[PDB]
Order: C-alpha cells, then structure tokens, then sequence
C-alpha cells in the first residue's frame, strides 16, 4: 500500500512536472523571439540615427 | 589611428589570434559580419558598463579606417590595443618652442618643406615619398608650402 501510494503521487508528479517544461519550452521560444526582434529593431534605430546625425551635421 | 596602428602591429601573432578568436565572439550570429553600435553596446552589457549611444558612435569613429560605421578586425585590433595613452606627456612649452626652432633652421618662422625633409634625411630611416606627403599635409593645414607654429603644434597630436 505504502509503495501504490508513491508509485500514484510519482505519476501526479510526472504530469506536473512535465507540463512545467513544455510551458518553459514555449517561454524559451517566445523569448528568444522577442530578443531578435529588439535587436534588429536596435540596429535599425541605431543606423537611421547615424543618418539623421550626418544630415544634421 | 596613428600610435593605434602602431600598437597593433606592435601586437603578436597569439595575441592577434586571440583577437580574432574575441572578435568572431563578438559577432557570433552578428547580421553585418562586423561590431557595429548595436553589437558593442551587447559586449558592453555583457562586460556590465554601460555606453553612451553618441559615445559608441564617437568611439566607432575613432577606429575605423575604412568607413563602415562598424568595427571589423582591422579596426578591432585597434579597438582592443587603445587603452595605453601613448600621446600622453605633452613636452614642456619650452622644448615645443626648440623643436619648432631647430626644424626652423634658417630662422624664418616656418618649417618649408626642404627643412622637413632634410630632416627626414638626416634621421637615417628610409623615407618613402608617401610618408614624406602625409607628414607634409599633417603639419601644413592651409598647404601653403610650410608648417608654421600653430600647424607644428597641430603636428603634437598622437606624437610622443
Ligand atoms: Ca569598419
Ligand atoms: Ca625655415
Ligand atoms: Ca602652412
């Protein structure tokens, strides 16, 4: 009985614990999106100030 | 760029190895091949300082050589090899004034281009007419013919 009731709380266990990393899965794409995004939006801002600040010049 | 180039080639073959080694680092996955103000700024957080975003473009601008608005590696050994100041140490108003004076030979207030390059004759390197050109344009802004004192001053800058 001690030994069903552990084999039955481990299985609850693998559920839970494998949602957590599929949900972590997700998170690590959606963040590495993001940061791609910011940086080409980065870089894109940064050129277009070097033109504005040679034109100003 | 001119004691930035000398610290470069000043370098070793390890240690420019290992510069190449920093700088595929720096633009691993890099859009551009090169360290632009965006890949920088990433090393600079990386690092933990902070740099200004006119600072990096003024920095940019003070390494480049071929007018990328990006560090390559090229521009990279210079980047890294920077920190000593070797222009520091200004010499006394005194002994700027005897330079002035004893490449200023025949007293006349300015240094004509045969004083130059005599001088350049006498220092026993082998001068190339190239670097005879470039010091003339570096010291005679106006390009009148000589350097006079303003323009030797202007000739102290990244000499020591
Ligand atoms: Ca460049
Ligand atoms: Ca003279
Ligand atoms: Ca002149």
């Amino acid at each position: 009985e001690e030994a069903e009731k552990a084999a039955d709380e481990s299985e609850r266990g693998m559920k839970v614990i494998e949602s957590r990393a599929q949900k972590d899965e997700e998170k690590m794409e959606i963040q590495e999106i993001q940061l791609k995004e910011a940086k080409h939006i980065a870089e894109d801002a940064d050129r277009k100030y070097e033109e504005v600040a040679r034109k100003l010049v | 760029d001119d004691i930035y180039k000398a610290a470069v080639e000043q370098l070793t073959e390890e240690q420019k190895n290992e510069f190449k080694a920093a700088f595929d680092i720096f633009v691993l996955g890099a859009e551009d091949g090169c360290i632009s103000t965006k890949e920088l700024g990433k090393v600079m957080r990386m690092l933990g300082q902070n740099p200004t975003p006119e600072e990096l473009q003024e920095m940019i601008d003070e390494v480049d050589e071929d007018g990328s608005g990006t560090v390559d590696f090229d521009e990279f050994l210079v980047m890294m090899v920077r920190c000593m100041k070797d222009d520091s140490k200004g010499k006394s108003e005194e002994e700027l004034s005897d330079l002035f004076r004893m490449f200023d030979k025949n007293a006349d207030g300015y240094i004509d281009l045969d004083e130059l390059k005599i001088m350049l004759q006498a220092t026993g390197e082998t001068i190339t007419e190239d670097d005879i050109e470039e010091l003339m344009k570096d010291g005679d802004k106006n390009n009148d013919g000589r350097i006079d004192y303003d323009e030797f001053l202007e000739f102290m800058k990244g000499v020591e």
